[PDB]
């Protein structure tokens, strides 16, 4: 059956744009003001918002996103406070998936969290540090649950991993990471039609326009949280600017 | 081959402990060295090459000691020490890092990293690099570098760069994080030579063999000077390389007790140790499923110890497995029991051991009560303590 | 032996070397250790005792070692390590130390003293007096406390009493003046355990006696791995004692040469340095006739180097003889020239060498240019340089 | 036939009474002083004069000597002051022997020393760090030259080597140091007719007059340079006492 956000997608295509993926982290600041900031994305024109679950140990982070899941934990932030987060979103009419380290979800019983994801309106889990080959709970949770999930590949994926890691995914394959976005994107689309998001540091109009000429998404999450560290204001005009980009005419 | 993982790197079924809770990102290069090893490990060529360096550059065997004048503090049991502290840079770490090292040049591969907590470890790459001619990059924890100054001292004389982690406790396990870090900008051309026996597959396995050297010695010289072998074989347990190096030969021997003695700090009660078995529960942590300190969410509870070796909230796979069957028991040991234990092999021996070894001879201590007169009791001395000299000058008052 | 001196101590006959230049209130003590050296050096007890703590405790042999790396660095010649630095303690002084500690407890004596310049005797010795449980009181030059304090605190970890010593050059010279009060004044109870080759009769002989170990396994091992016997066997020279116990084996080998290397500190022309061949005279000197640095009236030069352990003016009788036969040659090296092969050490072998060893390496780079490639070159590597990783981190700029 | 100290002992024996053997070492407090005080001892009664040789190492002198000679050896002082101060001492009517370590007489020349302090008017050389079993060469120079051989003796000397030491001594033995003092000078008497000096850190007229009631001499040193310090009027008057001492027992 269709994925979750296989209708976000049909959509941005058939208005000739890639769909704009806003990153957040839940508690930063403080938990008001992320879920008001998350808020704020939806009415400013995501398409879809990766709420991050902060971890105590983010390998994958760069230091600007860090930093702003320091302050989160040193806030008391929870993993519930992620489904609340959620349920906002959803409420606010928008589209939410949940972007964590495995850890936290293995806690919560992965069951359990799938359910609960699914109850407040997730439409799928984005899994930085879970592969397919340890993906076995989640595979059959995601399945009961009707949840998305997206594995990344990297420049470096072999072919034989690239593979499998799309045909593992439903609802769009991140490529994390200069030519590499590009061929990295093509090489998915020689394999499968899912679409691609693509993550690169995007902090302009410029830069999402660039990768939306090639990509089905355009992710952005480190110029969020530093526009949201400046105020809400900031985060709504950036938002927009990225908005335009994403659109190609 | 009989206690190995399967392909995957799981101990005790396809979704057992073990295993690669890594990104995508890093799948290459752990794909790349788990071939390379698998190649290696079975080329006597290579076996050689680390037999030879094992004998004439690091001076194996390590002998094994009876340590006559602790037994009385040790209910009359006969204390044997194998002496891994006469390594070349003063611990077992020395054992694994000539192995990677030689598999590093064997891939092609210029540039090694390594995180280091006691700096033992990062002593050991950084020596390694020196004699193969490698670059080196050492990650240490800022706390790390503070209370264990001389090993910083070395290895930036043995042409190492050193560099201190600020994120989050600045100890082991934030060192661990800016490796992995490092790794996977730099996969190319870099090998990270991994200092225990955790982390996602091959790392566990192959830390593990390239430490079963110490049980293997260690099984043949107790049968010899005891005339049977011990009745428990015991180590401490960072993240579980000693230990599991010299419990490894003794697995199939149904009536050796094997023992590990991890870090309770001021004790499991407080909140400040590192009693992974003791308090902690399963989860995914720095690329395999194993025990961890962590709160209701799964955050890593930041571990504490005075050992700077011991002080890592995580523990290896094998150990999880181990520990689940029945095999192995993991026990705690506080600050104050390993000081014990530092002063007392010190005055009786006159041999300085590592902080992290006096945990295991302390544990020795008192299973040594439990087992009672003429129970023989071999215990991995990991590493000498000229490291640990200040530290321990400064807890017995002598400046 | 043919090598051996009269049973007063004197080496070549009436050029006289070594002897007993002591007062006679050190006599019936002297003659008393002398006498119970004779009876134990030929009891298997003793030996059996002596040989179980080489093997178990100190781990003997050390292995030989051919650092490749150091081959270009001189004239492609072949340079083989002795590393004496892997030995419990971290020198070759444990070798003496527990000979004579043994000696001590069995001629029921109940308290042990010795001297120290970089705190190698002086670990050692307290080290086997730990062991055996013996009081032990070790004199140590107030400028040797600050510049080797690591070994300070060792020393007071393994329960010896540090008496800091402020008189003269506050080096080793006066650390044996001292001693040597203690001795005269406690000489009932009181074993003297002197840690260089030097001395009245009998600590030249006996010291030698048990640093030969090292020169047997050296010859041995060299003819096992290269297939034949050195060109050149190489050491640095305090005292005597390292290199005395590798070259005996050696000396009945006419084609081996015998080099040993003094400490010139900031150079033989400068009087700053404890070149005691290259610019001393015969004079009798802490119960020896041997060569010393002494002004024009026979008072002693105050010896300067880097090196805290070869920062003596004076050199065991044994090596005076060896010199007049022109058995071996002595020869100058610098501080900058040890600092340099430190460093080279450090960065092509991964092996941080004490500064005193450090030496040896100088000369041998030195001498492999002379002989050329493929010629086999021992040299000692007498410690390990722990104790010296500030001094060489501040002289590489390194903080 | 006789020693050269032989009549000193005689005249002391005839006079129902021990000699006053005073020490003070050359160049304290510098070359000038020191023949002046020992020139004063010679006026205020000592019946032999010890003159030191400052060495750099002196394994056997107490605190006061010891920094008496480090302080004339910064000052410059040379072993020929020695042979300058026993001349001295020999024109103003003094009996002058040298105490020195060995190694400042091995440097000089063993022969040629006792050749040139027998021609300064020398008797003899106290040598405390010189066993006869390595006096080979000294025993033939002082045959030769006619000086006395004083050899030290201890407490701990076994009996054969308190034999073979008073044996090689000519003049008298140095006995140094409980009921110790007497009881060496008991095993000296017991095989020899020899005089027998003892040094015992003497400070009083009390102390001088006990050993007189045993020994043939009685060797003070510390206590005269303790003096020498205060000042040379402070040396006459405790040499004056001291006088006065040894003619007691
Ligand atoms: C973590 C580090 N050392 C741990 C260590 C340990 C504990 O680590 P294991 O990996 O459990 O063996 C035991 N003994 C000594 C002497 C050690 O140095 C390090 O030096 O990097
Ligand atoms: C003087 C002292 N050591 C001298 C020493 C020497 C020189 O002493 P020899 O007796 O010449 O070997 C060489 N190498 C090392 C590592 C040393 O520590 C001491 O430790 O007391
Ligand atoms: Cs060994
Ligand atoms: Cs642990
Ligand atoms: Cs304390
Ligand atoms: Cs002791
Ligand atoms: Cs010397």
């Amino acid at each position: 059956e269709a994925s979750r956000l296989g209708p976000v997608f049909d959509s941005c295509r058939a208005n000739n744009r890639a769909a704009l993926i806003g990153y957040l982290p839940t508690g930063y600041p403080d938990v008001p003001a992320s879920v008001a900031a998350m808020t704020a994305l939806v009415e400013s024109g995501c398409d879809i918002i990766e709420v991050g679950v902060p971890y105590s140990d983010p390998g994958m982070d760069g230091p600007t996103i860090a930093r702003a899941t320091e302050a989160a934990l040193r806030g008391g932030v929870r993993v519930r406070d992620t489904l609340a987060a959620v349920e906002a979103i959803s409420i606010a009419g928008g589209r939410a998936v949940v972007m964590t380290y495995w850890n936290p979800v293995l806690r919560y019983g992965v069951d359990a969290f799938a359910r609960d994801l699914a109850a407040a309106g997730g439409l799928g889990l984005i899994t930085p540090d879970l592969i397919p080959d340890e993906a076995q709970q989640w595979l059959a949770a995601s399945e009961e649950h009707r949840l998305d999930r997206i594995f990344l590949v990297a420049p470096s994926s072999t072919p034989e991993r690239l593979a499998a890691t799309v045909e593992a995914s439903r609802g769009f394959v991140y490529a994390a990471s200069s030519q590499a976005a590009p061929e990295l994107v093509g090489r998915v689309k020689a394999v499968s039609d899912i679409p691609v998001g693509v993550g690169l540091g995007v902090r302009s109009r410029a830069q999402a326009a660039q990768i939306a000429q090639y990509a089905d998404g355009v992710i952005v999450g480190s110029a969020l949280v530093t526009a949201l560290t400046e105020g809400l204001p900031r985060l709504r005009a950036l938002t927009g600017e990225l908005a335009a980009g994403v659109r190609l005419g | 081959t009989s206690h190995d993982p399967d392909s995957g790197g799981h101990f005790g079924g396809p979704s057992g402990w073990g295993g690669r809770y890594v990104p995508e990102a890093l799948m290459a290069v752990i794909e790349e060295v788990t071939a390379a090893y698998q190649k290696e490990r079975v080329s006597q060529d290579f076996l050689d090459d680390l037999d030879r360096l094992q004998a004439n550059y690091a001076g194996r065997p390590s002998p094994l000691y009876e340590a006559t004048r602790l037994s009385q503090h040790a209910g009359s049991a006969r204390i044997f020490l194998k002496r891994e502290d006469l390594n070349h840079t003063g611990s077992h770490k020395i054992n694994n890092v000539l192995g990677q090292a030689l598999l590093a040049r064997r891939m092609g591969k210029t540039r090694v990293i390594a995180e280091t907590g006691a700096g033992q470890h990062g002593v050991a790459t950084a020596t390694a690099c020196a004699l193969l001619g490698l670059d080196c990059v050492i990650y240490m924890g800022g706390i790390d570098t503070a209370r264990q100054a001389l090993n910083v001292a070395r290895m930036r004389l043995l042409g190492a760069e050193v560099v201190a982690v600020q994120t989050g406790s600045k100890t082991l396990k934030d060192a661990i994080n800016e490796a992995f870090r490092d790794w996977v900008a730099n996969a190319d051309n870099t090998y990270y030579c991994f200092g225990t026996a955790a982390g996602p597959h091959p790392f566990p396995t192959m830390v593990r063999d390239f430490q079963r050297i110490i049980g293997m010695e260690a099984r043949v010289q107790i049968q010899g000077q005891a005339g049977r072998l011990p009745d428990a074989v015991v180590a401490c347990v960072g993240g579980g390389s000693n230990a599991i190096g010299i419990f490894h030969a003794f697995l199939d021997d149904p009536g050796v007790r094997l023992v590990g003695f991890e870090a309770a700090g001021d004790g499991v009660e407080t909140g400040r140790h590192a009693a992974t078995f003791t308090a902690g529960s399963p989860g995914a942590f720095h690329g395999s499923f194993s025990y961890l300190l962590q709160d209701e969410d799964g955050q890593t509870i930041e571990s504490h110890s005075i050992s700077a070796g011991l002080d890592y909230p995580g523990v290896g796979p094998e150990h999880a497995w181990l520990k689940e069957a029945g095999r192995v028991d993991y026990r705690p040991i506080t600050d104050s029991e390993a000081m014990d234990a530092f002063g007392l092999l010190c005055r009786m021996e006159g041999i300085i051991p590592a902080i992290e070894s006096a945990h295991a001879v302390a544990g020795a201590l008192k299973l040594g009560v439990e087992l009672g007169r003429g129970a023989v009791i071999v215990v991995n001395l990991s590493g000498r303590g000229d490291k640990d000299v200040e530290t321990a000058a400064k807890w017995f008052g002598l400046l």
